[PDB]
């Protein structure tokens, strides 16, 4: 089962991750077998409560315009990886609600 | 949702 | 507060509410002064856990696409009121990331704030 | 995030 729309698949560390595109997320999230973790953590407040989660070490992320290096929160309590406002800014993404679903496009309307 |  | 961008202010039951636009939220959320509450509840899964919350009674919501009736989750644990995919579908909203910010646009290209 |  994929996450609901809007969603997007990006390569992270060389392999695709299908994210829920989440404008409510301050930073992007991985949820499962996230690879090497930093010793650093963040306090994460969700809709229902908060607690701390670990940062990943840096990952190569293949965006539209080329690779960036980015770190993710590892949140195993979250049901889906989340592509948050951090990476939406880097993508200069647009999110369009049309019909019953939603699509994510680039700064000039190309798909990603 | 996610807030630091 | 106010919430970060993308954000929008809507009249909800006669009062302005400034929402974080949250494409990760299945349903929309009020956090404070929700008005009368229903005794119907839902289990809400968040990014960090889950809990049971109550629905409000029906509110008139003044969307740019026209006013409609909507019930909100009352989530006092949540940092900001959330405009979720339930209302974003009714608004046919576009959300554009530009600069360090984000702007909401209606289906006729009119900027919303 | 919020899922029912």
């Amino acid at each position: 089962e994929p996450p609901p729309e809007p969603r997007i698949t990006l390569k992270v560390g060389g392999q695709p991750v299908t994210f829920l595109v989440d404008t409510g997320a301050q930073h992007s999230v991985l949820t499962q077998n996230p690879g090497p973790l930093s010793d650093k953590s963040a306090w994460v407040q969700g809709a229902t409560g908060g607690k701390r989660y670990r940062w990943t070490t840096d990952r190569k992320v293949h965006l539209a315009t080329g690779k960036v290096t980015h770190s993710f929160l590892h949140v195993p309590d979250c049901p889906y990886p989340l592509l948050g406002r951090d990476l939406l800014t880097k993508l200069k993404a647009q999110i369009h609600f049309e019909g019953s679903g939603a699509q994510v496009v680039g700064p000039m309307g190309q798909p990603l | 949702x996610v807030v630091x």
